[PDB]
This record gives structure tokens, C-alpha cells and sequence, in this order.
């Protein structure tokens, strides 16, 4: 959901939602 | 906010910043 897409890659905040919720 | 390469700590900090009032399913954990 976040890690190798937004940390070790990039989709950050937009994505965050999708799991933080 | 810093919509690029944020990890582990900065990343959770962010998860919270984003849905910290919602739930907070930061696991992605061990």
C-alpha cells in the first residue's frame, strides 16, 4: 500500500489515505 | 506536504497527518 510505491518509489499522500484511514 | 520519497518514520508521521483522525492502519508492520 505505501512502502515500495511511495517510500521506495513515489505515490505519497495521495496514496497514504488509502491505508491510513 | 512532501509528496515524494518519504519512509518508515516520516511515512507513518505522514499516514497520521493524512488519516490521523480517521483510524491509522499503519501496518505495513512486523
Amino acid at each position: 500500500g505505501i512502502v515500495e510505491q511511495c517510500c521506495t518509489s513515489i505515490c505519497s499522500l495521495y496514496q497514504l489515505e488509502n491505508y491510513c484511514n | 506536504f512532501v509528496n515524494q520519497h518519504l519512509c518508515g518514520d516520516h511515512l507513518v508521521e505522514a499516514l497520521y497527518l493524512v488519516c490521523g483522525e480517521r483510524g491509522f492502519f499503519y501496518t505495513p508492520k512486523t
